[PDB]
């Protein structure tokens, strides 16, 4: 759905090492099968491929479509790759529920979860008389200014829709709605941080089988409410720092317990402890093999809603992580003090 | 507003020179004959009304129109300019032009026609002046236009004329085995002047996603496209109304934010559409309108009648499929639709009479043969009212076609035009290409894939001997789409067709030998005078069943029509009686398009050959029929409904008078039920099947024994059974 980024974008991806999965500019749906559209698309496909076929970051072309009888994705675009780029592969096309933990998709591509942006962002997106999300103080009901920033394409007055995804996540994971706007900001960015962190930990945990995970939005493009872990003006949300600790080249994490480390390199100790009680759950050395998920030890099932800390050091450098164990609904003030005693994050 | 330009025009015809006349100056400067024409109409009608040509329906007067195939036709008339406010568009609509023609308005060319099967709309807003406008159409020779193309090997030697391959016309107009060579020409459909506001509906495609007849609900989607100026965006609403007999059932208003929208409706309290037998053909008036939200002015309205039905062809060899309408497997029983008239401008006057022939025979399906033009909307409106499913075949006939770009472009334009026009009728259930063909397995599959993903698309006689031959009784096809038997027309039709000295078929008094007028109306495309051929099927089949061909004409008519009736009845009974394996049978055919000698069961003029009445009793919703067996016979009953029926059936012998069986049968819904095993009968004769259902007595029969028979004995058996008059 995005314009083709210019050469300077791919140049930065070459400089740092970030591979690119470039989709041809077509949205969710199908297009014309006639000669007029296919010719206009081939002119664009040729101009784009020849422009970007010299960057080592680019690894794959895709049509972003649905089927096997589509001329656009199975003929027009495939023929351009066949002649102007025969080196890159082409392709035509609560969070712990079984919809996520049992999905047999080795390479997931569009995993998302809502989260309210920072307060400074809210004060700049909405007028002063509409910074508060609730209409007439009725929680769960959004005013019209929050409805528009939830990506309402037209001026159709309605209640609910997309913003209800923020309340639905806060109610299940934390009990109910925090009337205090700052308490709601902390609750919304925590249900997004804990969810997509659990998703990266789940794909990296079942590594032998899982092949990759690409979450949704790391920087949006307009003053709006979205699944992004950072807003337009640069306000990084809590999900940014959460997913950072589960994205190191060597990361120790816990999956539903099972302490395991995943290594995303070609190069060949850990301390688990409850934050409240302080009892050492496990301590010992580990040998994380290269490009392999090495399991450590099975941890006992700790009773009571709490939180663990996963402190591990490699080559003199220290790293931190955590794992929230138990079952929702939780308590917002209790969770606010769990991460405070953790020391990582605000 | 839509002012009709139909009526009296001025037609001028002349032979086409080496360079076809394509300008109004060359037409007005040529040497020809100027007569008065009638629009809609064919050029043969206009010349016949002035005595220039004789009646092509009588004798061999059809070949006397041969020299006119290389003529040009110059239509001309004058029309007043309708009041056009600024922003509106004046469109000149052509329902049909046969074929290659150059349209002119006020001396300025406003389009070039190249197809007789689709419509042609021309925007003539700028060229129309104030007062006396002039519309001049100049048609050229469709036969000579075929020589502008180089044919392939597979496009030559087919039964379809080589002149038909490189052009987009009805293949039967160049002559077939059941329709004459009357290529004809002219504006054979309506010519009107439509006005279009700046806001006007472009298309209203209704699609039935899912249907629930039991709960009386269905999901109806509407795909609306409209021309909406941006200064009118967010200021016009779309009013969707689905009513039935003045009783509104839905009223949804939506503001036009985009130019194209999908309005998915969840109807409540609505009945599903069903073919004949499986229920009621529930139709609903679905009207859309673009109304201004402020002034309340309505800009354009598109009203139609849709039906909540779903189609799904269930495949497993040709014919290995069964139609599934609304989730239930239906057994198709119907006829093939041939041209209604060689002069196709009169098809609008025959559609109402011909459709009634199917209602009377209770046909659930009708396969519009590819050799014919595309029938207009009424045909499909009647098939919606009476619940007759339609199997439309694209206009292509026996033979392979071109594999090149310029032909696929002309066919794609035709396919998109006819699909968009005929995709809102609940009767139509299948698209088919009659033909590694680029046209059958690509150009048309692509048109269906994008413009109608709701109906299935299909990329796809013999010795004509005894109807009990293993060629028919052992044909493994579950669904036969073409099967017929020859039968001489009624005497009154023969006396109106041939000349007085040619009503008797036997040339020089010897049987089997046909005179030249009978050979002409078999049908032979070209006056190659010869003996035998297609007409010999009549005397051959009569000689098989009755042993010897009668010399008397009235005895020959009764002999031929009886062999045709006993054969066509035997086939429908052989398919309805072998369910659930046999899924349908489409016989050929129900009505002739010319005064001709065919294998149809009724002629052009109204003459119901005896096969029309024999097949009425084997096309009932619940029908008892006897099928042959090795050591005996089998009394069966077939139910083409979703209901159960009880009744009693009594089978007697017509000659002796004894009783063979009498018992109560139970016919479950949508399946053949075996009643009893009738013992073997001695010699030859006829059994009578009488069965009563809800106090109504229905009749049938079975002819036992093996051929040959005696014509006098068979005529007496019929008269005793008392079912069919003689």
């Amino acid at each position: 759905g995005n314009v083709y980024e210019d050469t300077h974008f791919f140049e930065l991806c070459d400089k740092y090492g970030i591979m690119v999965w470039q989709d041809f500019a077509m949205g969710c749906g199908n297009y014309s099968q006639r000669d007029n559209f296919a010719a206009a698309l081939e002119k664009e496909a040729i101009s784009v491929v020849v422009k970007l076929r010299n960057h080592p970051s680019l690894i794959l072309w895709s049509g972003n479509n649905a089927p096997n009888n589509d001329r656009v994705s199975r003929q027009v675009l495939s023929r351009v790759i066949y002649e102007f780029d025969p080196t890159r592969p082409y392709l035509p096309s609560y969070y712990k529920d079984p919809f996520y933990t049992e999905n047999p998709s080795q390479f997931v591509s569009e995993i998302g979860y809502h989260g309210c942006p920072n307060r400074e962002t809210l004060e700049r997106m909405f007028s002063p008389d509409s910074v508060n999300p609730w209409q007439n103080g009725v929680v769960g009901m959004w005013n019209d200014e929050w409805q528009t920033k939830a990506n309402r394409i037209y001026d159709d007055k309605f209640q609910g829709g997309r913003n209800d995804l923020m309340t639905n996540q806060v109610r299940i994971i934390f009990g109910e709605v925090p009337a205090d706007l700052d308490d709601f900001i902390f609750a919304s960015q925590s249900v997004q941080a804990e969810a997509m962190k659990f998703f990266v930990e789940l794909w990296r945990g079942r590594r032998p089988y899982r092949t990759g995970i690409i979450w949704w939005n790391i920087r949006d493009g307009w003053p709006l409410l979205s699944d992004a872990i950072s807003d337009y003006w640069g306000g990084k949300k809590q999900a940014f720092y959460y997913m950072q600790n589960v994205h190191h080249d060597v990361c120790c994490l816990i999956n539903p317990y099972m302490l395991k480390v995943d290594n995303n390199t070609l190069k060949d100790v850990v301390e688990v402890k409850d934050v409240a009680s302080g009892k050492q759950v496990f301590k010992g050395k580990f040998v994380s093999k290269a490009n392999q998920m090495s399991e450590i030890a099975t941890l006992p099932m700790q009773k009571g809603q709490g939180m663990l800390v996963i402190s591990y050091r490699i080559e003199g450098n220290e790293y931190f992580n955590h794992y929230l164990y138990g079952e929702p609904p939780y308590k917002l003030d209790q969770y606010r003090k769990w991460v405070k005693k953790c020391g990582i994050y605000e | 507003s839509e002012q009709s330009l139909n009526g009296r025009w001025t037609l001028k015809f002349f032979p086409q020179p080496a360079v076809p006349v394509m300008t109004i100056e060359g037409a007005e400067a040529a040497n020809g004959i100027v007569v008065d024409a009638v629009v809609p109409g064919n050029v043969e009608i206009d010349m016949e009304a002035a005595g220039l040509v004789e009646d092509p329906m009588v004798g061999n007067n059809i070949y006397k129109l041969r020299p006119y195939e290389g003529y040009q036709w110059y239509y001309s008339r004058t029309f007043a300019a309708p009041v056009v406010t600024e922003g509106q568009r004046l469109v000149l609509h052509f329902g049909g032009i046969d074929t290659f023609a150059e349209v002119y308005v006020n001396g300025i060319k406003v389009g070039s026609a190249d197809n007789m099967l689709i419509e042609h709309d021309y925007d003539i807003t700028s060229v129309v002046k104030e007062g006396e406008n002039r519309l001049d159409v100049i048609i050229r020779s469709s036969v000579m236009e075929a020589q502008n193309h180089f044919l392939g090997t597979l496009s030559i030697g087919n039964f379809s004329n080589e002149e038909s391959a490189p052009v987009r016309r009805a293949p039967s107009t160049y002559g077939w085995d059941i329709m004459p060579r009357l290529v004809s020409a002219g504006l054979w459909r309506d010519v009107t002047l439509r006005v279009e506001n700046p806001v006007t509906i472009v298309d209203a495609n209704w699609v039935t996603l899912s249907v629930n007849p039991k709960a009386r609900e269905a999901s109806e989607s509407l795909y609306l496209q409209t021309r909406l100026p941006f200064e009118m965006h967010d200021k016009v609403k779309a009013v969707i109304t689905i009513s039935r007999d003045g009783r509104q059932i839905l009223r949804k208003e939506a503001l036009m934010r985009k130019f194209a929208n999908l309005f998915t409706l969840n109807l409540s309290g609505v009945d599903a559409w069903w073919p004949r037998g499986y229920g009621e053909p529930a139709l609903y008036t679905a009207e859309v309108s673009l109304v201004d939200v402020t002034s309340g002015k309505i800009y354009d309205t598109k009203t139609s009648k849709i039906g909540f039905r779903t189609v799904k062809l269930e495949l497993d060899q040709p014919g290995q499929f069964q139609f599934i309408i609304n989730g239930e497997p239906v057994f198709a029983k119907g006829t093939n639709w041939v041209p209604l008239d060689a002069l196709h401008s009169r098809d609008a006057s025959h559609v109402e009479e011909a459709v009634q022939l199917m209602v009377e025979m209770n046909c659930n399906i009708v396969r519009c043969w590819g050799g014919n033009v595309y029938e207009d909307t009424h045909f499909f409106e009647l098939c919606d009212k009476y619940g007759i499913m339609v199997w439309q075949d694209f206009a292509m006939g026996c033979g392979n076609y071109s594999q090149r770009d310029n032909f696929a472009a002309a066919l794609e334009k035709e396919a998109i035009s006819v699909v968009v026009k005929l995709r809102n009728h609940p009767s139509l259930i299948l698209w088919s290409g009659n033909n590694n063909d680029r046209v059958s397995r690509q150009v048309l599959s692509r048109v269906i894939y994008e413009f109608d993903p709701t109906r299935p698309y299909l990329p796809s006689w013999g010795p004509r001997g005894y109807y009990k031959d293993p060629f028919y009784t052992e044909n493994p096809s579950q669904f036969v789409s073409e099967i017929g038997y020859h039968g001489c027309p009624n005497r009154e039709t023969l006396e109106r067709m041939f000349s007085p000295d040619s009503v008797n078929p036997w040339q020089n008094g010897v049987v089997g030998m046909w005179n030249d007028e009978w050979q002409t109306k078999a049908n032979r495309i070209y006056d190659d005078k010869f003996q035998g051929g297609r007409n010999d099927l009549m005397t051959n089949q009569v000689r098989i069943i009755f042993g010897e061909v009668p010399a008397d004409l009235d005895d020959f008519i009764f002999a031929s029509q009886s062999v045709q009736a006993e054969a066509m009845k035997f086939f429908v009974e052989l398919w309805r009686g072998r369910r659930p394996y046999r899924t349908g049978i489409i016989w050929w055919n129900i009505r002739d398009g010319w005064p001709l000698l065919s294998d149809a069961i009724s002629d052009y003029w109204g003459g119901k050959k005896q096969a029309f009445y024999y097949m009425q009793n084997v096309h009932h919703d619940v029908c008892c029929l006897i099928n042959p067996a090795a050591n005996g016979y089998m009394l069966k009953v077939d139910n083409n409904t979703l209901k159960d029926f009880e009744g009693v059936v009594e089978v007697k012998d017509v000659a002796s008078g004894k009783q063979v069986f009498k018992g109560k049968f139970v016919s479950k819904a949508n399946q053949m039920s075996e009643i009893a095993t009738l013992p073997m009968q001695k010699g030859q004769g006829m059994l009578v099947i009488s069965y009563r259902i809800e106090g109504n007595e229905y009749f049938n029969h079975y002819l036992y024994g093996e051929p040959p028979y005696k014509l006098d004995q068979y005529r007496k058996w019929v008269k005793k059974c008392g079912i069919y008059e003689l």
